[PDB]
C-alpha cells in the first residue's frame, strides 16, 4: 500500500506574528509569588510564525506546533534524519483509543497519510520496518487551540503540550497560558527533519483545510512570575528592548 | 569551659560565649517510587523449551527493573559464573540494556562457555570474547530434556572451515568439504553434513546429561541506562530531626504535614535562595514540609571568679524543650532570647548588671 | 614446579586499616545461606596461592 498522486498539495505558507504566546514550565519545582530568571531555549516574544494552509521542514533545535484544530484532523507525527531504515526514526499516531510511540526504522512512503475508511481501519503510512526499539501506548491527546513543543536534550526527548478554548476567527490570540510537560523519552535520536500526518477521507482523499503554525526555538534568559498556586501568569524577553 | 576558652585562671563579672550546639539526627529514612514493571525473566528461565546451540536463542531487555537477587540466591543454578562485574553488585550499578543467549549443551561442555576458551561449541557453535562481561548460569534439565527413546531434537555444529566471531550466529547447512573433491550438495567420500543431533538419555550419567544455560551480557551504549535492581524504601516519620533521601533528594530536618497545594506534575518546592521546602513522598503522593531541627550558641553569665564559682548557663533562641548534668539544675526561665538555666526569676526590678537581652538581665545577689 | 608458599587474600568482609595485619584463615560467606564453618556453595577459602 504505497501510490503516489497527481494534484501536487502545495499550500501558501504565508507568515504571521508570533505575540507572545509559547511559554512552558521549564523545571518540576514549586514556587509561590516569586520573580525567577532563567535562561534555557523558547520561542522569541513577537518572532515571525509560519502558517500553512506536506512539506519537509527543518527540526533545529526545537519546534513549537500549534493548530486551531477543528475536527482532529491532524494525526500523526514523524522525525528522523533519512526517513528510512538507514537510520533511526520516530514515528507518532493518534487514534480514537490511544497514542501509539513507536522508535524503529521504517520505510516512509512519499506520501505517507493515516487514511479513513467510511469502524474506521486504514494504515498505509510505510511499507516494511524491523529492529523496532521502543514502542509506547497511551491516552489520546485529542474548535480548540492546541499548542506542542517538541524538543530533544541529552538523548531525552521532551513533549509539552496544552489545549485552550478559543473563539477567535483567523490568528493567533493575543493572550498568555503556560505549557505544562506532557512526556518524556529516554531514547537517543540525531532528529534533524520532521514532518505532519494527514487524516484524507478515503472512500477520492479529501483533506485539504489543514492549517497549522509552525516556529523555531532558541537560547535567551526570561523572566517568569509564579503566582500564590505555582502557576505561570505572565513573563518578560529580557533581550528584546532596553524597558524589557 | 569558660576558663577553656579565654585562657585565663580567673575571670571577671560577665557573660561570655563558649560554644555551640544542634540537635542530632535519630535515625535514617529513604523513600522511592512505588515499583513495578519487572524485566520478564520467567519466560526465559522457565521456557516450555530452548534452542540449539548453534541456533542459540537471543533476548533483548530494556526498560525494566531486574531483581538478580532471587536468581543469585536461587539453588537450583549448578552453576553461576560472573566475570565482568561481582554478583553481589548487580543491583548497584546497572547498564543500559542487556542480551540473554538461552540454549542447552553438554554438562562436560559448559566451561568452553568463558573468555579465552576452545572447543568445538566455543569455536564453531558459539565465540565469547576476551573481554566479555556479563554472567552466566547453568543448571539440570535432565528430567526434561532427555528422553528415554533419545532426544534427537538437539543439534550442534561440528565442522566449519573458519571460527566463529564472538556473538556470532551461524545456521546455514552447507555440506562440510573435507577434502579436495567437490560435492554437489551430497555427502561422500570426504562430504560431511557439518550438524550432529545429541543422544540425550535419562541413563546417561553425569556430563553427559542435557544443561540448559543462560549467559547475560550487559551492554554500554551512550544511551541512558534503564534496566536494574528495585530501589529500597522504608516506612517515614515525623517530628523528629532525621536525614532524607526523598527520590535521591538528600536533606536534614524534621518532617511535618503541609497545606500546600501543588500541581500534579511537581515533586518537591522551594521558597528562595535555592532551598528546598516541601517535598512530595513518591509512594503516597503526600505535600510534607521541612524544617532545620533547631540549633544554637551557648553563653555562660558568671559574676566574677573572686566573688563566687556559680554561673548561669543560656541557649539562645531555642525553645526549652529539648535543652540536652545541666538538664534540670535549678527552675528553667524562657525567654525571648532562648532558655536560661541556673537562675531564678523575680518580680522585682533592678538596675542593669550583665545585659541578657530582650529587655532583662541578671545579677548576683544565687 | 610453582611456588606455591606465597599466598594472598581475596575476600574479607570489608578494607583494610593502614599498616593493619589480619591473619585468620576463617571460611567466606558469600552468600544468604550461612556456611556455619563448613566449605560449600557459597562459601570459599580467602587465602588463594
Ligand atoms: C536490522 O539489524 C540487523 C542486525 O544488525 C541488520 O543486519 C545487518 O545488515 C547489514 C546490511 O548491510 C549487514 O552488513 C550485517 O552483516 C547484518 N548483521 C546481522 C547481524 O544480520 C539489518 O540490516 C537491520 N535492518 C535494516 C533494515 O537495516
Ligand atoms: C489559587 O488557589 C486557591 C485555592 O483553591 C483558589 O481559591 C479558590 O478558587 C475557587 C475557584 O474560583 C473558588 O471556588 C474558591 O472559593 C477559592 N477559595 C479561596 C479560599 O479563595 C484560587 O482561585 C486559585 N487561583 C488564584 C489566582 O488565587
Ligand atoms: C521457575 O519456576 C519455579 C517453580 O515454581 C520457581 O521456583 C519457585 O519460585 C517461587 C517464587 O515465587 C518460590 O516461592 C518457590 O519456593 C520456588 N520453588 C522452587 C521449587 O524453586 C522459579 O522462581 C521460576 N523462575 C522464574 C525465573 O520464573
Ligand atoms: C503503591 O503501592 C501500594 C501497595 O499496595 C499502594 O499504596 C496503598 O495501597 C493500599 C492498599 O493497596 C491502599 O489502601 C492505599 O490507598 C494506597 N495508598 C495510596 C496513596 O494510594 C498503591 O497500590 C500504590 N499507591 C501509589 C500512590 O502509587
Ligand atoms: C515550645 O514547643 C512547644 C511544643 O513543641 C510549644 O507548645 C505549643 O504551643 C502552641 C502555641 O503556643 C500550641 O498551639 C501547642 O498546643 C503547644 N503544644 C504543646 C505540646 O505544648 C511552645 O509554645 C514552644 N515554646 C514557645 C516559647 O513557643
Ligand atoms: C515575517 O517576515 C516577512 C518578511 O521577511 C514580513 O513581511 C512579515 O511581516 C513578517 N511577519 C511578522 C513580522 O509577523
Ligand atoms: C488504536 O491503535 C492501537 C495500537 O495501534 C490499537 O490497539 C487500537 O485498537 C486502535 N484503535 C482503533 C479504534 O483502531
Ligand atoms: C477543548 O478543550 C477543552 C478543555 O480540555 C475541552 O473540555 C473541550 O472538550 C475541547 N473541545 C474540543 C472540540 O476539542
Ligand atoms: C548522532 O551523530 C553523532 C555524530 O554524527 C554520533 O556520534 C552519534 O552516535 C549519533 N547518535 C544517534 C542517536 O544517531
Ligand atoms: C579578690 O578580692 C580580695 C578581697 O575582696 C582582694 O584582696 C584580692 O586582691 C582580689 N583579687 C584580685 C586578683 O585582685
Ligand atoms: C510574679 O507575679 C506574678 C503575678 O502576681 C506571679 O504569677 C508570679 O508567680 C510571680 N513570680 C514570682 C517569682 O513570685
Amino acid at each position: 500500500q504505497c501510490v503516489n498522486f497527481t494534484n501536487r498539495t502545495q499550500l501558501p505558507s504565508a507568515y504571521t506574528n508570533s505575540f507572545t504566546r509559547g511559554v512552558y514550565y521549564p523545571d518540576k519545582v514549586f514556587r509561590s509569588s516569586v520573580l525567577h530568571s532563567t535562561q534555557d531555549l523558547f520561542l522569541p516574544f513577537f518572532s515571525n510564525v509560519t502558517w500553512f494552509h506536506n512539506p519537509v521542514l527543518p527540526f533545529n533545535d526545537g519546534v513549537y506546533f500549534a493548530s486551531t484544530e477543528k475536527s482532529n484532523i491532524i494525526r500523526g507525527w514523524i522525525f528522523g534524519t533519512t526517513l528510512d531504515s538507514k537510520t533511526q526514526s520516530l514515528l507518532i499516531v493518534n487514534n480514537a483509543t490511544n497514542v501509539v510511540i513507536k522508535v524503529c526504522e521504517f520505510q516512509f512512503c512519499n506520501y505517507p497519510f493515516l487514511g479513513v475508511y467510511y469502524m474506521e481501519s486504514e494504515f498505509r503510512v510505510y511499507s516494511s520496518a524491523n529492529n523496532c526499539t521502543f514502542e509506547y501506548v497511551s491516552q489520546p491527546f485529542l474548535k480548540n487551540l492546541s499548542e506542542f513543543v517538541f524538543k530533544n536534550i541529552d538523548g531525552y526527548f521532551k513533549i509539552y503540550s496544552k489545549h485552550t478554548p478559543i473563539n477567535l476567527v483567523r490568528d493567533l490570540p493575543q493572550g498568555f497560558s503556560a505549557l505544562e510537560p506532557l512526556v518524556d523519552l529516554p531514547i537517543g535520536i540525531n532528529i534533524t527533519r520532521f514532518q505532519t500526518l494527514l487524516a484524507l477521507h478515503r472512500s477520492g482523499w479529501t483533506a485539504g483545510a489543514a492549517a497549522y503554525y509552525v516556529g523555531y526555538l532558541q537560547p535567551r534568559t526570561f523572566l517568569l512570575k509564579y503566582n500564590e498556586n505555582g502557576t505561570i501568569t505572565d513573563a518578560v524577553d529580557c533581550a528584546l528592548d532596553p524597558l524589557s | 569551659e569558660t576558663k577553656c576558652t579565654l585562657k585565663s585562671f580567673t575571670v571577671e563579672k560577665g557573660i561570655y560565649q563558649t560554644s555551640n550546639f544542634r540537635v542530632q539526627p535519630t535515625e535514617s529514612i529513604v523513600r522511592f517510587p512505588n515499583i513495578t514493571n519487572l524485566c520478564p525473566f520467567g519466560e526465559v528461565f522457565n521456557a516450555t523449551r530452548f534452542a540449539s546451540v548453534y541456533a542459540w536463542n537471543r533476548k533483548r531487555i530494556s526498560n525494566c527493573v531486574a531483581d538478580y537477587s532471587v536468581l543469585y540466591n536461587s539453588a537450583s543454578f549448578s552453576t553461576f559464573k560472573c566475570y565482568g562485574v561481582s554478583p553481589t553488585k548487580l543491583n548497584d550499578l546497572c547498564f543500559t540494556n542487556v542480551y540473554a543467549d538461552s540454549f542447552v549443551i553438554r554438562g562436560d561442555e559448559v566451561r568452553q562457555i568463558a573468555p579465552g576458551q576452545t572447543g568445538t561449541i566455543a569455536d564453531y557453535n558459539y565465540k565469547l570474547p576476551d573481554d566479555f562481561t556479563g554472567c552466566v548460569i547453568a543448571w539440570n534439565s535432565n528430567n526434561l530434556d532427555s528422553k528415554v527413546g533419545g532426544n534427537y531434537n538437539y543439534l550442534y555444529r561440528l565442522f566449519r572451515k573458519s571460527n566463529l566471531k564472538p556473538f556470532e550466529r551461524d545456521i546455514s547447512t552447507e555440506i562440510y568439504q573435507a577434502g579436495s573433491t567437490p560435492c554437489n550438495g551430497v555427502k561422500g567420500f570426504n562430504c560431511y553434513f557439518p550438524l550432529q543431533s545429541y543422544g540425550f538419555q535419562p541413563t546417561y550419567g553425569v556430563g553427559y546429561q542435557p544443561y540448559r544455560v543462560v549467559v547475560l551480557s550487559f551492554e554500554l551504549l551512550h544511551a541512558p541506562a534503564t534496566v536494574c535492581g528495585p530501589k529500597k524504601s522504608t516506612n517515614l516519620v515525623k517530628n523528629k530531626c532525621v536525614n532524607f533521601n526523598f527520590n535521591g533528594l538528600t536533606g536534614t530536618g524534621v518532617l511535618t504535614e503541609s497545606n500546600k497545594k501543588f500541581l500534579p506534575f511537581q515533586q518537591f518546592g522551594r521558597d528562595i535562595a535555592d532551598t528546598t521546602d516541601a517535598v512530595r513522598d513518591p509512594q503516597t503522593l503526600e505535600i510534607l514540609d521541612i524544617t532545620p531541627c533547631s540549633f544554637g550558641g551557648v553563653s555562660v553569665i558568671t559574676p566574677g571568679t573572686n566573688t563566687s564559682n556559680q554561673v548561669a548557663v543560656l541557649y539562645q533562641g531555642v525553645n526549652c524543650t529539648e535543652v540536652p548534668v545541666y538538664s534540670t539544675g535549678s527552675n528553667v526561665f524562657q525567654t525571648r532570647a532562648g532558655c536560661l538555666i541556673g537562675a531564678e526569676y523575680v518580680n522585682n526590678s533592678y538596675e542593669c548588671d550583665i545585659p541578657i537581652g530582650a529587655g532583662i538581665c541578671a545579677s548576683y545577689q544565687s
